[PDB]
């Protein structure tokens, strides 16, 4: 109980496709962040992070849920 | 790399 | 390329409260599944599964988001 960083070092503040996820990941404030981060695997081989306070983030993630839902 | 198209990220620092 | 499972074989039959939920984990079908499946960690460090074909999964779950959006 010293020092514990957020699981997003830094978030990817710039529009992509939704075609690029396969798996998403939330994680609400922890023992380690006092927030909400957007998480998710980068079919690159990669893991990224998403910040929701941008619009684009709320429907390319959106549409992943629908489309993982429909499916 | 290929994975993109002509596209997520050319900078990595994102490792939760 | 010979035979793999779902990450997710069994389900929780047991509605919740996602107070217990501190991570969320959805999985679209991949090449291991065919079909989609919303897994979840609890702060105590477990994981389970729950299955969208309930409808209290999609309540407990929807609370999750909108305490982590709300966060």
């Amino acid at each position: 109980a010293k020092e514990l960083r957020c699981q997003c070092i830094k978030t990817y503040s710039k529009p992509f496709h939704p075609k690029f996820i396969k798996e998403l990941r939330v994680i609400e404030s922890g023992p380690h962040c006092a927030n909400t981060e957007i998480i998710v695997k980068l079919s690159d081989g990669r893991e990224l992070c998403l910040d929701p306070k941008e619009n684009w983030v709320q429907r390319v993630v959106e549409k992943f849920l629908k489309r993982a839902e429909n499916s | 790399m290929w994975d993109f198209d002509d596209m997520p990220p050319a900078d990595e620092d994102y490792s939760p």
